C-alpha cells in the first residue's frame, strides 16, 4: 500500500516539494516534519502511512527520493524545508551541476550511478513492509529528467515485476526547445509503452492557459504551475489519503480506470478551486467543459473509454442523477465499451487551512478519451519532421549513443514505431470493429 | 550452573594444555592432525556450551522479565499506574468478560496512595511466584502440559534428557582432556616413541565424543520441531535461534 | 460514557465506516487463510488466523473500547444459510463472523438484536469486500504479468482469449464496483448521516435506540438486497469460475510461449470454455436486469442499470 | 569467573589510547581527573565496580590498574602532567633510554629483552596488590616499531609467565603508510607473535577511523587525539560487560567463549553507531533511530571501525552488546530481519548472539533519539585482505631485501641471513593462518573430521 514518490529533475523536485507541503499543510504536519496535532486524541480517519514514516520523535518524513543531475534545487528544497526531508534520501549523482538537456546524458548517468539509487529504493522498501509500487513525477521535455525515469523505470520493471508504477508527465508547450526536447519527449513516451504502468498526461500550454485564467496576473511563473500540479495530484490522492469505505488503494482505481495496459494514459481536470457558489451539476458540467482540462483537448467531440470524478464537499444525490444522466446524454461511449461513470465523494481534511471560497463543493475527473492521442500526434509529426529533414541530433549524444550515432537513429526509428502503433490501437479501439474478434 | 562452571573449566583446561603445545611443540609433525581433532572436538564443546548457555540466558531473560513486571506493576502499583481502568477476563473458549462493574471516567457530580499491606503484599508475591511456576518449560511432570509430537515425552523432559546428555558430553570431554594430557606428558618424555595405547584412547574418546553429538543433534532436531509444531510465537522464535 | 464515541466505533468495526482500510489491509493479510478455511473442512485449525486477529486489535490503539472487546468466531453456516434461517428465502464459505460483548450499564440499551443485525451487516460487508479484493488481486496479475501481457509469434488468439477476458473482467467490475457505491451511497451514508444528525440534543436514549433499529431494519428491507442474494449467490460461484480460469491461463500461458497439435487443441478447449462462460454470464446478467426490472424499488437504479447495460 | 583486568599501555598510540580510556572510565564512573572520585565515598552503593580496574587505596581515591610502558618520555610527562594523582608514578616505565632509534620492531624487541626485569617486576608487584586476576589487556600499536617490539616481548613473556591468564590484545593498523616496507615488517613480526601467544586480537584500521571521524565531526581536520578518542569509546563499551555487571555476560572469559571458536581464529572486526561520549556529539539526536536501526548501522560497513571490503563474507561468531533502554520485541524484529541477510555458513547452526547492559547512572542522559548505543563484535575473514597487503608488500619487496640495515642492530641477529630466515619464518606463518582462516571460510573444516574419525 505504501508508494514512494520519485522526484526527477528540477521540476520533479518542484512538484515534489508543492505535494509535501500540501499534504503538510492538510494533515498538519507542517514544515518541521513534527505532528502539528495535539497528543491529546489519536483517532485519526487519515491514511499518512504510505506517504508519512512516523519516527520515534512522532514527526513524518515523506517517503520521497530526489534524483537530478542538478544539487541546486534539491538544495534550495533542503533550505525551504529544513527538517522536513532526510538527507539520506538524497540523490544528486555526486557529478555537479546539470550538462545537456537530451535524454542519451540521462540515461547515461542513470546506468552509471543506478547502484546508489538501487540501495536508496532498497532501503526504503525494507524500511516498511505493506508495498504496492512507486510514484513518478516528472517532465519529459527535459532530457536528464526523461533519462532518469527511463533508467529508473526500467530498473523497477526488471528488479519489481509486482509493484505498479505510475508516473505523472508534464508534457512540454508549443515552444523553441521542441525541435531537440521532442526526442526525450519520445523516448519517455516509447519506454512508458514498454514497461510503465500508469501515466497521468500534462500539457504544459493548456496548464498555462489555465493558469492565466485562474489568476489575475497574466505573467504565470513555473511555480503556479507546480502549485497547481500539487492541487490536482492532492485531488487524485485525496481518495487514498482519506478512505472510508469504498476506496482505500490506488489498484480500484486503475482498475476502474485503465481497461488494459496498452491504454494507460489519462488526462485529468480539476474545478473549481483557487491558488455552494458551484453546485455539483455545475461542477461536472464544468469537469466535461474542455476549458477545465489539464491537457490540450483539440478534438470536438472525442471518444470517451473510461471517466471517472471524485468530488469533494457536501453533495446530494439529486444533482448527482441530474448530472449523471446528462453525461450520459451528451458524451458518447463506443458501442463495443461499457459506458461507466464512477462517482467517489471524498471527504475533506479537517486538520487542513480553510481553502479560499468556502463551501464551495469541487470536483476532479480522470478521462481516457481521444484528446491524449492528439498531443501525441503532434509531438510524433514534429519529431518525424525534425528528423527526415534536420540531421542534428548525432551531435549531441553521450557513451553508447555517441560511439555510434547509427544506433540512436534505429533506437528513435523503433520509438516512432512504437508510438505509430498505439496510435494506431487507440484509433482502432475508437472503432466498434476493435471488439469485432470475440463477436 | 554445575553445568556452565564444568564447561569453563574444561574449556579452560582445553585452552591451557593448547598453548602449552603451541609453545614446547618446536615443530612436531606428527602432532598437527591430532592439534586439528582437538581444535575440532573444542568447537564442537563449543557449541554444546553455546546450546546451554543460550538456554541458561533465555531462561534468565524470562524470569528477569517476570522480575520487572512484578517490580515495575506490583512492587510500584501505585507509583506510575498502567491507567488500564478496564479489568479483562479471558477464557479458554477465547471469550473475554468485563470483571465486576464499569467505572465511568472519572465524572462525579462536585458542585491517598493505593499501597499494599501486609496480607496483599504477601498474596502478590504468592501470585508471582505461581506465574513463575505456572511457566510450559518449568511444568515439570504435569497433565495440563502437551508433550512434544512424535517424541511422547513433554518438553521439560525432554530438556532434562539434553541436561544429562551434555553432562555425559562433558564428563567424556573430561576424559578426553585427561587422556590428552597424557599424551602431552609422553611427548614430553618421548619423541614419538611410546603412547600407542594413550593414542588410541583418544581415538575411541573422540568416535564417541562424535556419537553423542550426533545423538544430541538428532535430539536437538526433534526438540526444534516440537517447539516449531507446539504454535507459540516464543518456542518459534527460540527453534528458530537454534536452528 | 462518550455514546458519540461509542457510535463512531460500532459505525466503524461493523459498518465499515470511515474504516475500510482497516478491513482491506486484514483480507490482504488474510487472503490465504481465509480461502484454505473455506475450501477445508471444520478441521482446519483457525489457530493462526485467532493469533494474527489478537496480535492486530493489541496493536490497535487501547482507547477504542469496542474495538479491543471485539472477538472472533467461527459459525457452522455460511451466510445465504443464516439468511435463509432468519428470512423466507432460499439459500462452506464465509463461515466468519465477530462479535462485541456489551457490557453494563451499556447492555441495556445496546441489546442483541442489534447485534445480530451488525454481524449480519458485517458478514454482508465482508463478502462484498473479499470478492472485490479477489477482483482487484485478478486486474493486477493481469496486468503485470508479462507471461499475459506479452504477445507475438502470430497469436491470433490474444484479441480472443485475453481480450475477452479483459472485457469481462471490466463487465464484472462496472457491476460489483457499481452495486457496492450504490449501497454505500443510498443506505449506508444516508443512514450514517441520520444516526449522526439524530442524537442533536436528544429526549429519550429509547427515542435513539428506536430510530438505530428501524435504520438497520430498513437497510435489511432494502428491495435491493432481497434482490441480489439470490442473484449474488450465482454471480459469485460466476465469479469463482472466472478467477480459477484465469489461474489456469496464467498457468498455461508460460508452456504456450514458445509446434504441436495438442497445444492448438488445447487453446481451442481454453477459448470454448471461456466463450461459453462469458456467455452464460451475459444469460445471467440479463436476468438479473429482468429481475430487478420487475422488482418495484430510483437514481441508484437508473445508474446500475445504465452500468450493466451492454452497448 | 570474574577476575580484574590490568591495562598494559605501550608505544605513543597505546599510551594515548589507555589515556583516553581512563579519562572516559574516570567521566563515566565519576571519578575526574584529579584521582579522587567526585562522588562522596559515603554512597558506597555502586551498580558498577571499579575493582577490576581500579585499585581502591583510600575510600575516595581509585588508582587504575595500568602500567604505561614507552620509550619516550616526553609523552609520558605530559599525560602525568595532565592526570595530577590520577595514574601511579611507579607503574611508569621509560628506561631512560632516550628516543627511540628508527621504527623498526627489533629495536622495540631489544629494549623490552634487556629492561625485562623492570616491567616483570612492576607486572609482579600489581599482581600482588590484588587478589583476583583473570588477564592483561596489551595495546600493541602494530605501527609503530618500537611498540610492536615492546608488545611483542611483553606477549612473549607473560605467555611462560602466567601460562593461566586469557591475553588480549589490540592492534592499531593505520590507513596509509608512509615507510610501508618498515610499517609492514613491523606489522608481520608483531602478528607472528599474535599467533604464536596471544588468546584474542582485535584489529582497528585507520581507515575507516580516518572516515568516521570525518563523517561524524564538523571539523574537516583530523586530530590523533579525538582519532584514538574512537578506539578509547570502543574500549570502554567492550569492557562495560565486566565494569556494569549484566545478567548474561559478566566476564571476559565468558565474552571470548562465544567470540574465540578455536586458538587459530582470534581476529575479530568491530563496529559502532555515531557514538555520544565523544567530543562533537551534538548531531546524534536528529536521526530518529530505534534498535532495529541501530542494529543495521552496526551490521553495515559504513560503521565499522576496519576496512570492509565485503564480498560475501563469510561469518562465524558474530555478538552484539546493546546499552541503554532496549526493546525485547524489537530486538526479536531485528534478529529476524538480520538472520535473512547476514551470510550463515552451512557447516555451523550458530547464529549471532545479543546483550544488553545498563546505562550509567551518572553519565549524562541523551534524548530519545540515540540514548540507546550498539556495539558489534564479527569473526570475519575480511582482516586476511588487510594482511594480504602487507604480505604483497612484502613477497615484492623482500625479493631484494631493503632497509635490511635496520633490524639488523639491537635484536639477538645481527646478520642478515639471520634476519631473512625470521622474516621469511614470519611470511610462512601468516601464510598459513591465511590459509587456514581460507580454509574455515569453507564448509571442509568442519568435513575435516567428519571424513576421518
Ligand atoms: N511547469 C514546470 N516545468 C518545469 C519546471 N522546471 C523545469 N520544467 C521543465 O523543464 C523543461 C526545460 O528544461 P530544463 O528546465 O532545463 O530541465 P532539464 O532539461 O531536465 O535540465 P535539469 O532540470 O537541470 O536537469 C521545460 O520544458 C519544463 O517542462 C517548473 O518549475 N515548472
Ligand atoms: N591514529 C593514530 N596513530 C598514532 C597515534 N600515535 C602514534 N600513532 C602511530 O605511530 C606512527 C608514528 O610513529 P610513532 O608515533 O613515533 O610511534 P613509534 O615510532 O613506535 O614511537 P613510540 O610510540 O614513542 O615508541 C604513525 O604511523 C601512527 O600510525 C595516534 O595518536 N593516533
Amino acid at each position: 500500500g505504501e508508494i514512494i514518490t520519485l522526484q526527477a529533475g528540477q521540476c520533479g523536485n518542484h512538484v515534489g516539494k508543492f505535494l509535501w507541503s500540501q499534504l503538510a499543510k492538510e494533515h498538519a504536519i507542517g514544515t518541521d516534519g513534527l505532528s502539528q496535532l495535539p497528543d491529546s486524541s489519536t483517532e485519526r480517519d487519515d491514511d499518512t502511512k504510505p506517504f508519512f514514516r512516523e519516527n520515534s520523535r512522532n514527526k513524518f518524513t515523506p517517503r520521497a527520493i530526489m534524483m537530478d543531475s542538478e544539487p541546486s534545487v534539491i538544495a534550495d528544497v533542503e533550505n525551504t524545508f529544513r527538517g522536513f526531508f532526510d538527507p539520506r534520501n538524497t540523490w544528486v549523482a555526486s557529478d555537479g551541476a546539470s550538462a545537456g538537456n537530451s535524454w542519451a546524458n540521462g540515461y547515461d548517468i542513470g546506468t552509471r550511478n543506478q547502484d546508489d539509487i538501487l540501495n536508496k529504493i532498497d532501503k526504503e522498501i525494507d524500511s516498511t513492509d505493506n508495498f504496492e509500487g512507486f510514484q513518478l513525477l516528472h517532465s519529459v521535455a527535459g532530457g536528464t529528467g526523461s533519462g532518469l525515469g527511463s533508467n529508473l523505470l526500467e530498473a523497477l520493471c526488471d528488479r519489481y515485476p509486482k509493484k505498479i508504477l505510475t508516473t505523472y508527465s508534464v508534457f512540454p508547450a508549443r515552444s523553441s526547445e521542441v525541435v531537440v526536447q521532442s526526442y526525450n519527449t519520445i523516448l519517455a513516451l516509447r519506454r512508458l509503452i514498454e514497461d510503465s504502468d500508469a501515466t497521468v498526461v500534462f500539457d504544459n500550454a493548456s496548464l498555462l492557459n489555465i493558469s492565466g485564467k485562474v489568476f489575475r496576473n497574466p505573467n504565470i511563473d513555473l511555480q503556479h504551475t507546480n502549485q497547481l500540479i500539487s492541487t490536482i495530484i492532492s485531488s487524485v490522492t485525496n481518495s487514498i489519503r482519506f478512505p472510508s469505505y469504498m476506496y482505500s488503494s490506488m489498484s480500484s482505481i486503475y482498475s476502474t480506470l485503465i481497461p488494459s495496459p496498452e491504454l494507460h494514459f489519462l488526462s485529468p481536470s480539476f474545478t473549481p478551486f483557487t491558488s455552494k457558489g458551484h453546485s455539483s451539476y455545475d461542477v461536472m458540467l464544468d469537469l466535461l467543459d474542455p476549458s477545465n482540462s489539464l491537457v490540450s483537448t483539440a478534438m470536438n467531440n472525442p471518444t470517451y473509454f473510461n471517466v471517472y470524478n471524485t468530488i469533494i464537499g457536501n453533495v446530494e444525490p439529486r444533482q448527482i442523477s441530474r448530472a449523471m444522466t446528462k453525461l450520459q446524454q451528451r458524451i458518447k461511449f463506443p458501442s463495443w465499451s461499457s459506458s461507466a461513470m464512477h462517482v467517489n465523494i471524498g471527504r475533506r481534511s479537517p486538520y487542513l487551512p480553510l481553502q479560499p471560497n468556502e463551501n464551495e463543493v469541487s470536483g476532479m475527473m480522470l478521462s481516457n478519451m481521444s484528446t491524449v492521442v492528439n498531443v501525441f500526434e503532434n509531438a510524433c509529426n514534429t519529431f518525424d519532421k525534425v528528423f527526415a529533414k534536420g540531421a542534428f541530433l548525432n551531435n549531441y549524444n553521450v557513451g553508447d549513443l555517441f560511439q555510434s550515432m547509427q544506433n540512436v537513429q534505429d533506437e528513435f526509428a523503433e520509438s516512432r514505431e512504437v508510438v505509430q502503433s498505439l496510435m494506431e490501437d487507440y484509433v482502432a479501439a475508437e472503432q466498434d470493429s476493435y471488439l469485432d474478434d470475440v463477436l | 550452573k554445575k553445568n556452565n562452571y564444568f564447561y569453563q573449566k574444561e574449556m579452560l583446561k582445553s585452552n591451557d594444555i593448547i598453548r602449552s603445545f603451541k609453545k614446547i611443540r618446536g615443530y612436531n609433525p606428527l602432532i598437527r592432525d591430532i592439534i586439528n581433532k582437538l581444535s575440532r572436538i573444542s568447537i564442537l564443546r563449543t557449541q554444546f556450551q553455546q546450546f546451554n548457555s543460550k538456554m541458561e540466558s533465555y531462561y534468565l531473560n524470562c524470569i528477569i522479565e517476570e522480575n520487572f513486571k512484578e517490580m515495575t506493576r506490583k512492587l510500584q502499583r501505585t507509583e506510575n499506574k498502567s491507567q488500564n481502568q478496564f479489568d479483562l477476563i479471558r477464557l479458554n473458549n477465547g471469550t473475554i468478560e468485563l470483571n465486576g462493574i464499569l467505572t465511568p471516567k472519572a465524572e462525579v457530580l462536585t458542585k491517598i496512595e493505593k499501597t499494599l499491606n501486609i496480607d496483599e503484599l504477601e498474596s502478590v508475591h504468592n501470585t508471582f511466584l505461581t506465574n513463575i511456576l505456572s511457566h510450559k518449560l518449568f511444568a515439570t511432570n504435569t497433565s495440563e502440559i502437551s508433550v512434544g509430537d512424535y517424541s511422547g515425552q513433554p518438553y521439560p523432559t525432554s530438556l532434562v534428557l539434553l541436561l544429562n546428555s551434555v553432562y555425559e558430553f562433558v564428563k567424556v570431554y573430561c576424559n578426553l582432556n585427561d587422556i590428552g594430557y597424557e599424551i602431552f606428558i609422553k611427548m614430553n618424555l618421548n619423541d614419538h616413541e611410546a603412547s600407542n595405547g594413550l593414542l588410541g584412547k583418544f581415538n575411541t574418546n573422540l568416535k564417541e565424543i562424535v556419537s553423542q553429538y550426533k545423538n544430541f543433534k538428532d535430539r536437538l532436531y526433534i526438540f526444534r520441531a516440537d517447539l516449531k509444531n507446539d504454535g507459540d510465537e516464543e518456542l518459534f522464535l527460540l527453534s528458530k535461534s537454534l536452528r | 460514557y462518550d455514546l458519540i464515541n461509542v457510535l463512531k466505533h460500532l459505525q466503524q468495526i461493523f459498518l465499515g465506516y470511515q474504516s475500510g482500510h482497516n478491513v482491506l489491509k486484514f483480507l490482504t493479510k488474510n487472503m490465504g487463510e481465509l480461502t484454505k478455511h473455506y475450501r477445508n473442512d471444520n478441521n482446519a485449525n483457525y489457530d493462526k488466523l485467532l493469533q494474527n486477529f489478537e496480535l492486530e486489535r493489541q496493536s490497535e490503539n487501547p482507547n477504542n473500547l469496542m474495538r479491543q472487546l471485539l472477538m472472533i468466531q467461527f459459525d457452522t453456516e455460511t451466510l445465504p444459510q443464516v439468511l435463509s434461517h432468519y428470512l423466507q428465502i432460499y439459500p462452506a464459505i464465509y463461515h466468519l463472523k465477530f462479535d462485541i460483548n456489551i457490557p453494563y450499564p451499556l447492555n441495556i440499551i445496546i441489546s442483541r438484536t442489534c447485534m445480530i443485525k451488525y454481524q449480519i451487516i458485517l458478514r454482508y460487508q465482508l463478502v462484498l469486500q473479499y470478492h472485490s479484493r479477489l477482483l482487484d488481486e485478478t486486474w493486477m496479475d493481469l496486468n503485470k504479468t508479462p507471461s499475459w501481457k506479452y504477445r507475438g509469434y502470430s497469436h491470433t488468439v490474444k484479441r480472443r482469449i485475453v481480450r475477452a477476458t479483459r472485457v469481462l473482467h471490466a463487465k464484472m467490475n462496472h457491476f460489483i464496483k457499481t452495486i457496492m457505491e450504490y449501497f454505500n451511497q443510498n443506505v449506508i451514508d444516508k443512514e450514517v448521516y441520520s444516526l449522526e444528525k439524530c442524537y442533536r440534543n436528544p429526549t429519550l436514549a429509547v427515542a435513539i435506540q428506536n430510530e438505530l433499529e428501524g435504520g438497520l431494519t430498513n437497510i435489511m428491507t432494502n428491495r435491493c438486497l432481497s434482490d441480489l442474494i439470490p442473484l449474488q449467490l450465482q454471480i459469485f460461484d460466476i465469479v469463482y469460475k472466472f478467477c480459477k480460469f484465469i489461474k489456469s491461463m496464467r498457468a498455461k500461458l508460460c508452456q504456450l510461449d514458445p509446434q504441436e497439435d495438442a497445444a492448438l487443441e488445447l487453446i481451442q478447449k481454453l477459448i470454448e470454455y471461456i466463450s461459453n462462460a462469458s456467455s452464460i454470464f451475459r444469460k445471467c446478467l440479463i436476468n438479473f436486469t429482468q429481475e430487478l426490472s420487475t422488482e418495484k424499488f430510483a437514481a441508484g437504479i437508473e445508474r446500475v442499470l445504465y452500468s450493466i447495460v451492454p452497448p
